[PDB]
């Protein structure tokens, strides 16, 4: 009966990334801007892709 | 490149850096941080978030 049984673990519940969307409209072609930070101003976030 | 762009040209701009004889003074401080600012021909000053304007 091999118990693996109360591992307590703590999980986080905070979007790190957070992004503000911004849509420039232009004569026939488009524009999208966006402000990416992180969620609170001490966590530093790191980006790879976008 | 090619200065004449007409408006739908995403164009990288190029920049090569090379630190002087004055590399021997700080040494202490390994990094170094490079504002690109953003000028308009006639007037001045364009605000960094440059709507209407360069897109970077």
């Amino acid at each position: 009966g091999t118990f693996g049984e109360t591992k307590k673990v703590r999980i986080q519940c905070y979007l790190q990334l957070s992004v503000s969307v911004e849509d420039i409209f232009k004569k026939d072609i488009f524009f999208f801007k966006f402000l990416l930070n992180s969620s609170v101003r001490e966590e530093p976030v790191i980006l790879y892709s976008s | 490149d090619e200065p004449k762009v007409k408006v739908g040209e995403i164009i990288n701009l190029k920049i090569i850096t090379e630190p002087t004889s004055t590399c021997r003074r700080k040494q202490n401080s390994t990094v170094n941080f490079l504002d690109i600012v953003i000028f308009d021909s006639k007037t001045s000053k364009i605000l960094p978030r440059s709507n209407r304007r360069i897109l970077y």
